[PDB]
């Protein structure tokens, strides 16, 4: 027996596999790929034109009441052609389950706002807009929610620096908090924590 | 440093007294101004009113000197919400880029004398978000700070030690003696 | 014998839940009758709405109906039926039983991004 | 030795809500108020 | 003994509280000892000298890439489905 | 005993589920509590009973509150009992420091030792997390018992190697007692 | 998650949805957490604190200062 | 005059008189440790051993440095790289 | 070299230029309220000159989605300027205050080390 290895839940595997084949059968227009990851989590990989009609479907069907939307997450992967991906995590209280709906979006290409489906997307879709520049069309008001009012740029992209571009200091000549180009007293020491030997042989050919 | 005096040495030492200046002033006007400054500093250190400026987690320890175990009220210290009625501002938390003009305006509307306590590593030196895009690298770039309390969430004995160090600074304030020597 | 309260804030106890459920299931069937028969959503929706209409036709009592269906209270059944009717009237506009409008681009859905070849 | 419960276990930690003792009654309070003000008027 | 008032003030406080009062502050005899003997931490399942190989208990290397559920049916085929059990939150 | 509006299940407890009583005794009881401030009288009595309680004020600084042997305070650099400094400049503490406060610069000494030429901890950047003493292979860097080290000036919290060595010289007894009473837990 | 299925407790549910029901739910959560604390002090097994995969958890300081693989894993994981 | 400014440290560092950075010590004391490690490790005598290989722990077991083994076949004093204690074989 | 994308806030460059002119018109109407409601040293004519300078800085762009992105961010800054959420320090960030003008000649950059 192996007590240091997490045992997967089979009743969260079979139900999620049957539901993944079910949602692939019910929506062949938008759903490209459904996958059951390690850790018993189901991912649906939709087209960017199907953000609203998939998240509406999982909201209102009898066999899928994913009525709760917990978080909308943006991941910036600059290697890909469409660099941003947007992940909608949905919780189903009736069937006691979770789903993740992932789509790909570029900064210039807009995305459908899920605010008509779930009202939590009134704010979460602002936050990605504050941090990646993913424009969400047909939004109630798409404003800047977390960064400063005079901030220029989206900070959580991987092409943005860690320490930012500018700093703030009080100027007693102008009697106000002015903006200066960045000069750190001690620079950020970039540690080269790269593994020269591969440790996972199961992920060697997982890219095709 | 200096070695703290051994009790054989310290028994020969005389008592320090309350006044840091001493009662050995030459002129009667200089002595009268020294005792008036001592009374003024006693009145100022006898009640400092800090301002309810709690930005982040450090402030959860700030309420823990309000708490019955540590009890800031028997040190002259009681919270005031308005910045006009307050002596001290305790920067307890993380000053960000959107937080900078608010802190500067709140400090500027406070009336002088103005002592500032930086509570926690985000308040002085930037701390754990020092290399962040939207965190000011310490509040010393904006607000002039008299006491810097070191711990990431300062224990409440250490924040009250900063309060007693501020009281020792207020007791060491020389205003009328400087006026006599100006 | 009607219940005093449903236990949820903002939900009122339905006076006639059986007629409302039967009318909503009939409206869902009349909505999905316009869809092509090769679509899977129409077949699955017709199957579930037919079995729930059989459930609301066999049981004339409220508590026996909530025990037989097993998905919450009967007010939640009315809420789910209205939600499915909204979904079906959106499916007649969106038409999702066709092919993919945008295939996945190359190196898009593989996670480890910077691996060569 | 490790940090373990004692043999026989701990005692039952109280978690329920006990009310304070209420001596008064509403009829008694109204009647005593009426009697007290009737003596006070005289 | 404990730092406490005389029993007249005790009964006044217990009458005004409406319940039998227990002390809200810790004491030295009502707390654990600050100085204490050294402990020993017991060994776990893999501290045995024999028959322990890492590859039999390797947690990180048993993780696979996620299974394509559309292709899994296609390569394995060569009561409506629900995402979980029904929970009645009413 | 009022009736339940909603039937309470086995695994749940319901608050504000009692029906409002309609018999005349309960209406007169609620009426007298409204008119004569009975529940306010109970609140006043419960408030007044806490005047007679013991105050929990611990009278700082003559009496100081409880601490623990695991307590994280001023970072300090220890020494061997022979007198050589413990820090072998192995730089796991700076690699594990999440705020990156520690700066280490190391050269070979005259006898061939590895010991540092620069060990700086920015205590305005240090978050007092104790990762350095866990990542220290020897017991060189340590969290001292001291927390009364508030400074008047911002630069005085930039701790040098000599300040850390002076902290290790000053606080050696309590640090050694805590490490003797705490090493078998770690 | 993390032995919450081995403890037994009740869940506070409100009805009106106002601030009073949420306040009563929070104080009832404080009441039920006392009996979860009581069950956790009543049953506590005697065993290890960390997982024994030394490549995901740091080893003991005696093993780090005595054995070689634990020193290598302490060096790498720190 | 102040003798705490021109005093060298154990790293061989001193601010010379033409430096601008000695203006920071006109109101504050320059902290120089008077307990140098070099003299305090030269003060202890070497340990004489008869066996060919020895082990150095540096003190107590869990409270010392990690255990090393030093080979004393070469004549002279062999210095432990962790603690600095010197061993010698007769 | 040609791809089909989803338009953001425009379908042609004349429409995008028209909406940029709407943005400039609303900014020009909001200048004297910005000078009145903020405690800034800059006057109305200096604010209008700065508005013209920031528009001719972005004169060079050509792409429809890029110019619509610029119009969207300009309308967001304008909405942060009508409702007073920006401060006096945020308004005076367009003028590069408390910044020494860096020289352009090679000799002064060679002496200063830049
Ligand atoms: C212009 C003229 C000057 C104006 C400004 C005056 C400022 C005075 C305050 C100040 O800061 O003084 C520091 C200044 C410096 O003091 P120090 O020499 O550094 O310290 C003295 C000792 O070394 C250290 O002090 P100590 O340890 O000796 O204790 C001080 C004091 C004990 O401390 C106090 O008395 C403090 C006050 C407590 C008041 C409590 C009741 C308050 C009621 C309010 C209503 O001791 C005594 O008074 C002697 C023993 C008395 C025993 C009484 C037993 C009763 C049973 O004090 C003085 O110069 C003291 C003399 C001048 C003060 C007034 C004396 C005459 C009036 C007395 C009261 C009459 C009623
Ligand atoms: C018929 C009437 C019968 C009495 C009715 C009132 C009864 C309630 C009451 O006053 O209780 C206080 C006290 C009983 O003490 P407790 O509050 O139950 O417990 C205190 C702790 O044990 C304190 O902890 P401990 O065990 O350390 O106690 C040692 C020491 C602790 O000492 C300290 O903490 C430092 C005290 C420094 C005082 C410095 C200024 C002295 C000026 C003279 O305690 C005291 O010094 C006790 C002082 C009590 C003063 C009471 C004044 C009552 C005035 C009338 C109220 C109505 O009762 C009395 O003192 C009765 C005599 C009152 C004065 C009679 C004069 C002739
Ligand atoms: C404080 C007071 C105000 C200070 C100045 C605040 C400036 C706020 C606006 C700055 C951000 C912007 O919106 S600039 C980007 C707007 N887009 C452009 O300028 C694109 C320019 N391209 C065009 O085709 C036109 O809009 C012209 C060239 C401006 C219009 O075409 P005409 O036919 O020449
Ligand atoms: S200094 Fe530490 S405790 Fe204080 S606000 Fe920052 S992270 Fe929180
Ligand atoms: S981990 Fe310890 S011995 Fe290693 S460099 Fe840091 S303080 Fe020195
Ligand atoms: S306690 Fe944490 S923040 Fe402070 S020096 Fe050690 S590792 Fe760095
Ligand atoms: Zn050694």
């Amino acid at each position: 027996d192996k007590p240091t290895v997490r045992q997967p839940d089979a009743v969260a595997r079979s139900h999620l596999s049957d539901f993944g084949r079910y949602v692939a059968e019910c929506l062949p227009k938008y759903v490209q790929k459904v996958q059951l990851t390690a850790g018993d989590e189901l991912e649906v990989l939709i087209a960017p034109e199907g953000v609203v009609p998939v998240l509406q479907f999982l909201k209102d069907h009898h066999q899928a009441q994913f009525t709760n939307l917990v978080d909308i997450a943006g991941v910036d992967v600059p290697c890909r052609k469409n660099r941003f991906e947007v992940v909608y995590n949905l919780l189903s209280l009736r069937y006691n389950s979770r789903i993740r709906v992932k789509t790909y979006t570029d900064e210039l290409t807009p995305l459908d706002s899920a605010c008509e489906v779930h009202k939590a997307a009134n704010w979460y879709e602002r936050e990605i807009w504050d941090m990646y520049g993913v424009f969400f069309a047909n939004h109630p008001d798409l404003r800047r929610i977390l960064t400063d009012y005079g901030f220029e740029g989206h900070p959580q992209r991987r092409d943005f620096p860690l320490s930012g571009y500018v700093e703030l200091r009080y100027d007693d000549e102008k009697k106000r908090v002015v903006c200066e180009p960045l000069e750190l007293a001690q620079e950020f020491r970039k540690f080269d924590l790269s593994a020269p030997w591969e440790q996972f042989p199961n992920f060697r050919n997982a890219n095709p | 440093q200096q070695t703290l005096p051994v009790a054989e040495v310290a028994q020969n030492l005389p008592k320090k007294g309350y006044s840091p200046f001493g009662t050995k002033q030459s002129s009667v006007a200089e002595w009268s101004l020294a005792r008036l400054d001592d009374l003024l500093n006693w009145g100022r250190k006898g009640s400092i009113w800090p301002l309810t400026f709690g930005l982040a987690c450090c402030a959860v320890e700030m309420m823990h000197i309000a708490a019955p175990r540590y009890d800031m009220d028997r040190y002259g210290v009681v919270f005031r919400a308005s910045p006009r009625q307050a002596d001290v501002i305790i920067v307890a938390g993380t000053l960000t880029n959107k937080m900078a003009p608010a802190l500067r305006k709140v400090y500027d509307q406070m009336p002088e004398p103005r002592w500032v306590i930086s509570m926690g590593s985000c308040a002085n030196g930037g701390g754990y978000y020092h290399y962040s895009y939207s965190v000011v690298r310490g509040c010393d770039r904006i607000i002039p700070v008299d006491i810097y309390v070191p711990g990431c969430p300062p224990t409440a004995e250490a924040l009250m030690y900063g309060v007693l160090q501020l009281q020792k600074k207020v007791k060491r304030m020389k205003t009328l003696q400087m006026w006599y020597r100006k | 014998i009607i219940k005093a309260s449903t236990g949820l804030t903002g939900l009122a106890v339905s006076t006639n839940p059986h007629h409302t459920l039967s009318a909503l299931y009939g409206k869902i069937l009349r909505a999905v009758s316009k869809m092509p028969q090769d679509a899977s959503y129409r077949k699955y929706t017709e199957q579930l709405v037919k079995q729930r209409a059989d459930s609301v036709a066999q049981h004339k009592d409220i508590t026996a109906l909530e025990k037989a269906v097993g998905c919450g209270q009967v007010e939640e059944l009315i809420v789910q039926a209205e939600n499915e009717l909204i979904l079906a009237r959106k499916m007649l506009g969106w038409k999702p039983w066709e092919k993919l409008v945008q295939a996945a681009p190359a190196k898009q859905w593989d996670w480890p991004p910077a691996q060569i070849m | 030795k490790q940090d373990l419960p004692p043999p026989g276990g701990y005692k039952k930690i109280p978690f329920a809500r006990v009310p304070p003792k209420s001596y008064f009654t509403g009829f008694t309070t109204i009647g005593t108020y009426v009697v007290v003000t009737a003596v006070g008027l005289g | 003994l404990r730092r406490d008032v005389s029993p007249l003030i005790q009964r006044i406080r217990a009458f005004l509280l409406g319940r039998e009062h227990n002390l809200a502050l810790r004491f030295e005899d009502g707390l654990a000892d600050r100085t204490q003997p050294q402990p020993e931490i017991p060994d776990g399942p893999s501290h045995l000298l024999s028959a322990n190989y890492y590859c039999q208990r390797d947690g990180r290397r048993e993780v696979l890439p996620p299974i394509d559920l559309v292709e899994q049916q296609k390569q394995l085929a060569a009561k409506l489905p629900t995402p979980g059990k029904v929970y009645a939150w009413d | 005993e009022p009736k339940d509006i909603v039937e309470v299940p086995k695994g749940y407890v319901y608050v504000n589920n009692k029906e409002l009583s309609m018999e005349f005794a309960d209406i007169t009881d609620r009426a007298a509590s409204t008119m004569f401030f009975g529940e306010l009288l109970r609140g006043f009595a419960v408030t007044l009973a806490h005047i007679f309680k013991e105050p929990a004020t611990i009278n700082y600084p003559f009496e100081k509150g409880p601490l623990s042997p695991r307590f994280r305070g001023e970072h300090a650099l220890r020494r061997y009992p022979s007198g050589e400094e413990r820090c072998i400049a192995c730089k796991l503490c700076e690699a594990i420091c999440p705020a990156q406060a520690i700066t280490i610069e190391a050269e070979e000494r005259a006898d061939g030792s590895r010991r540092t030429t620069r060990y700086d901890i920015d205590m305005t950047k240090c978050i007092y997390c104790g990762f350095c003493q866990e990542a220290c292979p020897v017991d060189a860097i340590v969290e001292g018992p001291n927390f009364e080290f508030s400074t008047e000036t911002h630069e005085e919290l930039l701790y040098n190697k000599e300040k850390l060595l002076c902290n290790g010289d000053k606080w050696e007894s309590e640090i050694a007692s805590n490490l003797q009473a705490d090493h078998l837990y770690r | 998650y993390d032995a919450y299925n081995l403890v037994n407790f009740d869940v506070p549910i409100g009805t009106k949805g106002d601030c009073y029901d949420r306040y009563l739910c929070r104080v009832e959560e404080m009441r039920q957490s006392l009996r979860i604390i009581d069950q956790c002090l009543n049953q506590m097994p005697a065993g290890e604190i960390k997982t024994d995969d030394a490549k995901v958890a740091p080893p003991s300081r005696s093993e780090m200062k005595t054995s070689m693989e634990a020193l290598i894993h302490h060096f790498k994981l720190f | 005059c102040r003798g705490d400014i021109e005093k060298v440290t154990h790293t061989g560092q001193v601010f010379d008189k033409e430096d601008y950075r000695n203006a920071r010590f006109v109101n504050a004391k320059r902290y120089v440790n008077e307990n140098w490690g070099i003299k305090l490790i030269e003060e202890v005598p070497p340990k004489e051993c008869t066996e060919r290989v020895v082990f150095c722990d540096g003190g107590d077991g869990p409270l010392g440095h990690p255990k090393v083994y030093i080979n004393l076949d070469k004549p002279g004093n062999h210095i432990c790289g962790y603690c600095g204690l010197r061993f010698v074989k007769k | 070299a040609v791809q089909q994308v989803r338009p953001i806030l425009s379908v042609d460059r004349e429409e995008a230029r028209k909406r940029a002119l709407n943005l400039y018109k609303a900014w020009y109407r909001q200048i004297p309220y910005i000078v009145m409601d903020y405690d800034i040293p800059m006057t109305v004519e200096q604010c209008r000159d700065k508005l013209r300078e920031e528009f001719v800085k972005h004169r060079n762009v050509t792409d429809i989605r890029v110019i619509d992105m610029l119009v969207i961010k300009g309308q967001m800054e304008l909405k942060e300027s009508v409702e007073i959420w920006k401060q006096k320090g945020h308004i005076m960030r367009y003028w590069k205050e408390s910044q020494d003008p860096k020289p352009t000649d090679f000799l002064s950059k060679f002496i200063q080390g830049v």
